[PDB]
């Protein structure tokens, strides 16, 4: 389940 | 073929975290460029497509973490290569894997 605070995971973020 | 730089592969993951599935999916991705957070796709390197393998990430380390994650965790993530290939022009433009 995704979620907001962790949605580009496993992604690098930004 | 091996992953490696600039090859586009696409992997199946499963997240979990202390033994809790937290999820499951898939994705691809252009190698070398920090695509994907830290650890992941050194866990990657040289793998051959069809391997099958586990890798351990920091919590910290990912932007996630007002969550189920504890602080100081560890994201265990079981990973299948499932293709390897080349890049296009398109892909190695952008530096990004494109459907
Ligand atoms: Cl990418």
């Amino acid at each position: 389940t995704r979620y907001w605070n962790a949605k580009a995971l496993p992604f690098a973020f930004g | 073929m091996k992953v490696g730089q600039d090859k586009v592969v696409t992997i199946r993951y499963t997240l979990q975290v202390e033994g809790e599935v937290l999820d499951q999916g898939e994705l691809s991705y252009l190698h070398g460029h920090r695509n994907l957070i830290p650890g992941l796709e050194e866990a990657l390197e040289g793998r051959e497509e069809g391997e099958a393998f586990q890798a351990h990430v920091p919590a910290e380390k990912a932007y996630g973490a007002p969550g189920i994650i504890p602080p100081h965790a560890t994201l265990d993530f079981q990973v299948e290569v499932v293709k390897v290939r080349e890049a296009t022009p398109e892909e190695l433009l952008h530096g990004h894997a494109h459907p």
